[PDB]
């Protein structure tokens, strides 16, 4: 799974992210949508203006949802169950999109956390958020 | 690269607020710690087995620097990126053999350095502006793949 | 693409083979079963369920000719592949919404299909000419993305 | 995540492959070395004309370690952690690398086997090669 550095630096780093979780999830797809237009379509049932509700909305729920898997980075797999199934099958979302939002998560994490985001974080970050993208992906392979 | 006229000023208004030597160094490095297998390239630069290591090199921030310049240069020739980019593209390829994946993943640390050194300037907007440019740069130095 | 006399020779050789129809029905039914969720820009085609339904679907099939056919009016036109594309590289981007990495999927599922058609023709030295050839076409209908 | 379907399709082409597979390993890499360049980095120390010894001998060992994956199947993580720690940790290769040979792969096998080729037997190929490349790009620390 992670090494033991990285799952240490991936719970201390989302851990005193805190409550601004929510906030960053929403800036995270708002800088998706922006910077990488295809992106829009998965959404059309949504307002996607800066600072729209559903896009607030969801940005908690995409959050909280990586908080239950810093909370078990081993049950990875498991914890995501409904949600891989709900993205490869349903949603048949292409895995691309992912690489893009995680990109955009790191890029909304070095803005509001200059001071914690240093190389070995940002390691551990993307490491983190490449094995929760292949869990995700995971019903198309 | 189309970028609109509210777009380009956004790029080169975001830009003069860049510390050229601090920006590409810290992007080099990170490129170098973040995905390992970009360091056999520069083996030829010292000690870069570890975060610090890589971060502290001499020759990672000088290299950075030159990097960073290449940027500034293709800024005021958005029209034209190929044609600024041809012989680079010819150093990276038939020389450098780099795929040209890397181009990408520089471009896009390079996005994360300024977020992480220019904080609410570095808004959903600008970012995507920013985006547009490094696919640019990334297509012109792919462009002599021979 | 700056493609060789030698290579061009090899490619538009080859391509004389290559019954365009049942390659272009196959190379998309494929595409369609391996990568599945290319599926999601071709919901109406109907039952896509298994890779039977999806193979012998006559839309499958019908469409397929036609991307086939649109390689075909790139093949030798190589010189000017972004003009050759352009109205479909708008087409993909701004109606379709097809992010550009499956231009280089569908490349490569063709490059299998001609590879399993050809048998013995298609050597590693075909092969490397036609690469050339499909990376063209997808840069081309990747231009007008941003 | 690999299941059931592709894994007894893995296991019946290579079945069908038997012993041309040093074969198949070996025209994957001249196919690779061919239509990527970039890739040849890596071999500095071989020969790589039009059938070199060298890369005969290299393409049974690819062929070799495929085949202990196939037996494997539920735990390829195991059977290929000491060749995970040769190409990431010590030999660095590009993750890009990994889908240009099997791609290459795929070409060959294909060429060879065209009535057996089949789309599912494409898919789980592919499925199994993708997850073959993952655990080899695992460790790069
Ligand atoms: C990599 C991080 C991702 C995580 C953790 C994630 C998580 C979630 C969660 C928690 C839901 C809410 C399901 C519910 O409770 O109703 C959801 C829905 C959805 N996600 Fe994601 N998602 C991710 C990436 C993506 C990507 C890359 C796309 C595509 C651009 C996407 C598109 C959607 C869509 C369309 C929905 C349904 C929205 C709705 O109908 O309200 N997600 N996602
Ligand atoms: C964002 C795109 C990039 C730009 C703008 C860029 C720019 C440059 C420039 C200005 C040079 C100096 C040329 C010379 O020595 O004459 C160069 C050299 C080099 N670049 Fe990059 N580069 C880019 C991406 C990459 C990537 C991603 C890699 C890593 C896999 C790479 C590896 C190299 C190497 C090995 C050298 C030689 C360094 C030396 O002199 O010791 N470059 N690059
Ligand atoms: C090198 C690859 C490609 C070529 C040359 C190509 C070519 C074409 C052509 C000939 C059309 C007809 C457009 C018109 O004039 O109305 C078209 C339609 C379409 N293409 Fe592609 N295309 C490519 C790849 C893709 C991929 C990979 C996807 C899917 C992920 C895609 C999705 C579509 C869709 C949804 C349509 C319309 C289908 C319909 O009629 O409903 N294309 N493409
Ligand atoms: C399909 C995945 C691959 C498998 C199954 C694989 C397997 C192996 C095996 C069995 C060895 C032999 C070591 C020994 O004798 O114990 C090896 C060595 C090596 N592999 Fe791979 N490999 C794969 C992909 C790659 C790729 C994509 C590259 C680079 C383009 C690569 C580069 C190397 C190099 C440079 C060596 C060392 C060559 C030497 O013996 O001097 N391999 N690989």
């Amino acid at each position: 799974v992670l090494s033991a550095a990285d799952k240490a630096n991936v719970k201390a780093a989302w851990g005193k992210v805190g409550g601004q979780a929510g906030a960053h999830g929403a800036e995270a797809l708002e800088r998706m949508f922006l910077g990488f237009p295809t992106t829009k379509t998965y959404f059309p049932h949504f307002n996607l203006s800066h600072g729209s509700d559903q896009v607030k909305a969801h940005g908690q729920k995409v959050a909280d949802a990586l908080t239950k898997a810093v909370g078990h980075l081993d049950d990875l797999p498991g914890a995501l169950s409904a949600l891989s199934d709900l993205h490869a099958h349903k949603l048949r979302v292409d895995p691309v999109n992912f690489k893009l939002l995680s990109h955009c998560l790191l890029v909304t994490l070095a803005a509001h956390h200059p001071d914690d985001f240093n190389p070995s974080v940002h390691a551990s970050l993307d490491k983190f958020l490449a094995n929760v993208s292949t869990v995700l992906t995971s019903k198309y392979r | 690269v189309h970028l609109s006229a509210e777009e380009k000023e956004a790029v080169l208004g975001l830009w003069g607020k860049v510390n050229v030597d601090e920006v590409g160094g810290e992007a080099l490095g990170r490129l170098l710690v973040v995905y390992p297998w970009t360091q056999r390239f520069f083996e030829s630069f010292g000690d870069l087995s570890n975060a610090d290591a890589v971060m502290g090199n001499p020759k990672v921030k000088a290299h950075g620097k030159k990097v960073l310049q290449s940027f500034s240069d293709g800024l005021k020739h958005l029209d034209n990126l190929k044609g600024t980019f041809a012989k680079l593209s010819e150093l990276h390829c038939d020389q450098l053999h780099v795929d040209p994946e890397n181009f990408r993943l520089l471009g896009n640390v390079i996005v994360v350095v300024l977020a992480r050194r220019l904080g609410h300037d570095f808004n959903p907007d600008v970012q995507a502006a920013f985006q547009k440019v490094v696919a640019g740069v990334a297509n012109a130095l792919a462009h002599k793949y021979h």
